[PDB]
């Protein structure tokens, strides 16, 4: 049962999707939101799974969250079902361009907030810089194991990345960061089998 | 960048702003009172920047068998007439439609005065062999040679109509 | 009258 | 780079190195170049999917990502090169093979799709790095302003002149470079604008001296003429020489860098001027001209330097170093008495969007008289006059207004006037958006919008300017109903004189 | 087996399809028959000189469409980049397994690349990327024995 | 615990000793708690962005002053050349050490 | 064994074939005896500064023209692109298995590199790369022992 | 044993010699005694800044004159670029193996750089090579313990 599957890489910029949503989702421009946000002690923006919000932790008060769902990616939607119905994640991988100081580093958590069949700690990825960062310190596709995400559904669940100290009132660290910070880019390797 | 010579290009004028079409263009074929033999579309052209509101006439015909040329009003009702007569242009050599100057030709005054420039093509002599054979064309360059002045009748059309070389 | 053109060197880095 | 020693010393030196403030947080696949050809250097990411840049602006702060609006998937190729093939002065994006070449013009906010363009006739073109045994890269070997494609080999120079659009001439045999067959190792070939000219030389380094070989300005080539090094120096693989105007020259010095054990530097001057600029003029009646000059990039270290002192931050607005003329001076044969006039230039730009040089938003004229000796007991004080230009770019016109002699008791200063043409009525006018408004300030360079004259004296008033002069010029809109740059027109509305004669009241 | 169409299935009608005959290649013909008969396709690579925007992507499969002893999934590549685009997210020779078309003989069959999305008039988003597409090239590594 | 000073050991008395108290760095405040409480290093590598040459040594140790259960060994790191410089020749985070 | 002529094959008679012999080489000389007298080949790679585009590729096969106790196929290697071209895809020289050429000794036998299609009359395909090549280089690695 | 001279061997008379005693180097002074005693070499790599034509090759050998407990072979290291010229065609240091050189201890013994055929009488080789030498430098990597 074992099958070549098609290998596929895919672009996504929160920034199209956020600015997309349908007019009743409240569709919103990332980066000016960001920026109310940040300065802002708290506040939201979208609706249902698309949004941006502080997060109701009780250590995460202080953290922006954004989140995305799969389903209004439209990634099955780039080629036709009869390449195969199985569509399924294989690796996550993080941009985030914005600007930095002297040696600073950039916070932030991606998570997968919904159900699916994930090892323990392959629900979540730490971003540690925006070069296309990822999970491990070393990204290597054939180590036997499994990569974080592996293996959930294209069009299913949702995407949370949050960023810790981003509230600017309580001076966190990230605040100014992501005033810098115009878009979120993720780049999604998903097979199709 | 160089240059397409399809229409698509700009040009500057005599001083190095850029002409920009600021009439719609019509058609005419007698010019002074000299009839050119063919039709031209002849566009107005100004500066982008306005200096002392000169205005341009681009005069492109068209039939292949003539060349295009400009005329400039001068504020003063002096009338300049720049690459018309081949000697007048650099062209591309090899496709000769492919003017990339227009050298004044000729001028007349308000009053009938007139100024005719005759100018000299380059050519393959004057050197060696050496100078030749790596640089087999590029005669495109003009130089001036004589410039006529001082009619000794008064007119006031322009010396270089109807491709009429001066004699002394 | 006159003109000007500033010549200015641009460098590839490949 | 810094000021060495007093304002007004030529010399140079940098700093101590600082990190900089705030940089791109993407550089894995990343270079720092100008994109967009407007001066600012961009800091160009072509990524895995991830296609943008950050410029890096005159204030010292870099703009936010910006993405590309289109990159060729061929950016990336192994022998993608970037070259001036459009003639635009703008990076292109081309590929080279013996029989064609692929290029995608640059648009300056991505690339043109692109062409392959066949070349006519036999012409066959290098293709580089194709032999270890030569050198192939585009330069102005042919001294006309463009980026040729030049072949260096041990025993000729083989040049194609470049038509444009991809398209090459033959090519041109460049005559009188010669090194030792097996000897003639690629590493050792450099090029340069050694004496600030078009054509660019050729030189070749041996382990013990530099061979020049001057360019006739595209006819081939000088006999080379021979440098030694200082001794202790010798040159070698892991060497390199580095070719910079550092000085504030124009003209490039040669430096050596050595990184062995304790990295060092030798740095060779072949001239301390641009060698062909108008130096004399002598009309044999007794005038005599002197022309000096003095590159503008010394005039904004001094300018730079001044601002340090008092704790301003100045910004340089021309990254594109030119020479400007300074301290002519006048000598009366017969007289014996001798004229100077030194110009000194602060807060020049460039233009960036139409890639133009806009002028000097301030220049300063000394008028020195020299009499001759024995002649007056220091008689005749120097004078100054101030004058302060538009230069269009309203980040430095804006800015003058601090310069200026101060008198509280006095009228309004001007700003400029944008009208349009309106029913034949000058209409005023505020521009509706960025691109109007740059064409409305555009039309005002060049003009002269402040003048002050000062006597340099040592009286006690010797601060307070004879005259002032205050003008207000206009910009009015004839015609936008055309390709996007509108039809303006432009004059001086409002013209206004003080008198002073140095006395404040 | 050379030409353009769009594709015939019921959700590829928007696909353009290229497809090009192994035989007229005449790729057989480029070394002595005498170095040996068999001539087998051991990996492709798929090169797209296009522009992408930003955040472009492009899709594209290249398929065999004859009769081979292939491999469960090794009929069919899938192109994401365009610059020598293996159809993994890694390429490996010694990985232990089969590459994609591996195996095929160099002059027989045909292959084609479908190209999702490419009709304008249906808005397709690989419609306009193929707009500055020049030409398509593949790099074929292939052995004799 | 976040000082130089000159050693005191007997031929150490010319080395200069630049040591800071990880307690101070405030690691721990850059994540949530509830990401995790257990926080440990897994690898320091040192940048020395100083004016020394691709054939210049710098010689540096690193060292933890305290007590922890690390193989025999692990106690330290030597710096040689300033640039993202690891512990090792080759450093290879998947060599079963 | 110093020479460049068209094959005797009955497919190779436009081939340009050019060889050399390794006597001639002097490889030997360039350590004295002393280091040892077993020296052997471990690798070629084969550099042809030919003017080839991006997309262009060139065909040589390089062998050796007499006795060696090789293993099948090690007595030839193909070039396809000149940069520094090795024979294999994947170059190492830890996959367990011996390289093209390797154990021959250095001052023993003949190469020949063999360019098919290379006759201009009959307008073969390397006809025209050929007028572009400058030299031939030879990159060999050898052991001594 | 810091000196220049012409090889005493029957065929390495035009041969430069060169040679260091580890003695001379100060390595072990580098760092604190009570860091370890046992410091020993661990890898060796030859820079010759040099010029060199673009197919002209650094002849050279190093070797250790003195007892070590080497394994046989690792006594000595050819350099063939001088461009941070490792012993071996490639480097690596978890292949099981020791290097050249491994394991002497950093005190002991000379290491001789020998470079054939340079005498210019002679017309040696390497005998222009040589004049176009800067320096020699060499990279030790060894361990503390």
């Amino acid at each position: 049962r074992d099958k070549r599957a098609l290998e596929v890489e895919r672009t996504v910029s929160l920034a199209e999707v956020y600015a997309g949503l349908p007019k009743d989702n409240g569709p919103f421009s990332l980066a000016q939101e960001i920026d109310k946000l940040v300065s802002q002690g708290s506040g939201s923006a979208g609706s249902g799974n698309n949004n941006l919000a502080f997060g109701a932790g009780t250590d995460t008060k202080t953290s922006l969250q954004a989140s995305v769902s799969f389903a209004d990616l439209k990634i099955r939607e780039d080629y036709p079902a009869s390449l195969g119905k199985i569509r399924r994640i294989k690796q996550i991988s993080v941009t985030l361009p914005a600007l930095l100081g002297p040696y600073q580093d950039v916070q932030a958590i991606l998570s997968y907030g919904d159900k699916a069949g994930l090892a323990n700690g392959c629900e979540a990825l730490a971003v540690s810089h925006g070069m296309n960062d990822s999970g491990q310190f070393q990204l290597d596709f054939n180590d036997g194991k499994f990569l974080p995400f592996e293996g959930i559904a294209i069009d299913q669940g949702t995407l949370t990345l949050s960023f810790p100290n981003a509230s600017m009132p309580e001076k966190g660290k990230q605040a100014t960061m992501l005033k810098t910070l115009n878009d979120i880019i993720l780049h999604i390797r998903y097979t199709i089998k | 960048g160089v240059p397409h010579y399809d229409e698509t290009d700009t040009f500057l004028g005599p001083e190095g702003e850029v002409l920009v079409v600021a009439d719609q263009p019509r058609d005419e074929s007698t010019l002074q009172g000299i009839n050119l033999g063919a039709t031209f579309t002849v566009t107005g052209y100004r500066s982008r920047l306005e200096s002392h509101f000169s205005r341009l006439e681009y005069w492109q015909p068209k039939t292949t068998g003539k060349t295009d040329f400009w005329l400039i009003y001068s504020p003063d009702g002096q009338v300049h007439l720049l690459g018309k007569s081949p000697q007048a242009r650099i062209s591309n050599p090899s496709q000769t439609t492919q003017t990339a100057q227009w050298l004044l030709e000729a001028s007349v005054s308000s009053r009938g005065e007139q100024i005719y420039y005759q100018y000299r093509a380059e050519d393959d002599t004057g050197c060696e062999a050496d100078e030749i054979t790596h640089h087999l064309q590029a005669t495109a360059q003009r130089y001036l040679h004589i410039v006529y002045y001082g009619n000794r009748t008064a007119s006031e059309t322009l010396p270089g109509l109807d491709g009429s070389a001066p004699s002394q | 009258n006159d003109a000007e053109i500033s010549f200015l060197t641009t460098i590839p880095l490949k | 780079a810094q000021r060495l020693g007093e304002i007004g010393s030529d010399a140079v030196t940098w700093e101590k190195m600082q990190p900089l403030s705030v940089i791109p947080s993407l550089q894995s696949n990343a270079s720092l170049v100008d994109i967009n050809g407007d001066g600012q250097l961009d800091w160009v990411i072509t990524g895995p999917g991830l296609r943008g840049y950050h410029s890096q602006r005159p204030d010292g702060s870099w703009t936010r990502f910006t993405p590309l609006n289109a990159l060729p998937v061929e950016y990336t190729h192994p022998r993608a090169q970037l070259a001036d093939l459009m003639g635009a002065g703008l990076s292109d994006l081309v590929l080279i093979g013996p029989k064609s070449v692929r290029l995608y013009a640059n648009t300056r906010d991505g690339f043109a799709k692109g062409k392959d363009v066949v070349q006519s006739g036999e012409i066959t073109l290098p293709v580089p790095g194709a032999d270890p045994r030569k050198l192939v890269a585009f330069s102005d070997v042919l001294g006309s302003g463009q980026a040729h494609l030049v072949e260096v080999s041990a025993t000729k120079v083989t040049c194609w002149p470049n038509l444009g659009r991809g398209r090459f001439g033959q090519p041109i045999t460049l005559p009188g470079f010669s090194q030792p067959a097996t000897e003639f190792n690629p590493a050792q070939v450099y090029l340069a604008d050694l004496d600030g000219s078009g054509p660019t030389d050729l030189i070749y380094v041996h382990t013990n001296r530099l061979d020049i070989f001057l360019n006739k300005s595209g006819n081939g080539f000088a006999e080379p003429v021979t440098l030694r090094f200082p001794e202790g120096l010798r040159f070698d693989h892991t060497c390199q020489l580095q070719m910079a105007d550092v000085q504030g020259l124009g003209v490039a010095s040669l430096i050596l860098s050595v990184p062995h054990m304790s990295p060092h530097h030798w740095r060779c001057d072949l001239t301390n001027m641009k060698p062909w600029l108008l130096n004399e003029m002598n009309n044999n009646m007794g005038v005599h001209h002197t022309l000096r000059y003095r590159s503008s990039s010394q005039f904004w270290l001094d300018e730079k330097a001044a601002a340090l002192t008092t704790g301003q931050t100045p910004v340089c607005y021309l990254p594109f170093p030119i020479h400007t003329l300074w301290q002519t001076e006048t000598e009366d044969e017969i007289s014996g008495n001798k004229l100077v006039t030194t110009l000194r230039y602060a807060r020049g730009a460039w233009d960036g969007r139409e890639r133009e040089f806009r002028g000097f938003g301030y220049v300063e004229q000394t008028d020195s008289h020299q009499l001759a000796q024995g002649n007056a007991p220091e008689r005749t004080p120097p004078a100054l006059t101030k004058n302060w230009y538009a230069t269009g770019l309203p980040v430095i016109d804006n800015a003058l207004s601090t310069e200026y002699w101060r008198d509280d008791q006095a009228f309004a200063g001007f700003s400029p006037r944008f009208t349009t043409w309106q029913d034949n009525k000058d209409v005023p006018l505020t521009p509706e958006d960025d691109n109007s408004r740059y064409w409305f300030n555009r039309a005002l360079k060049g003009q002269l919008l402040r003048s002050e004259l000062y006597g340099l004296d040592d009286s006690t008033n010797k601060h307070v300017p004879y005259t002032v002069t205050e003008f207000r010029s206009q910009v009015r809109r004839l015609q936008h109903t055309d390709s996007r740059y509108p039809v303006l027109w432009s004059s001086v509305v409002e013209s206004r004189n003080y008198h002073y004669e140095r006395i404040a009241s």
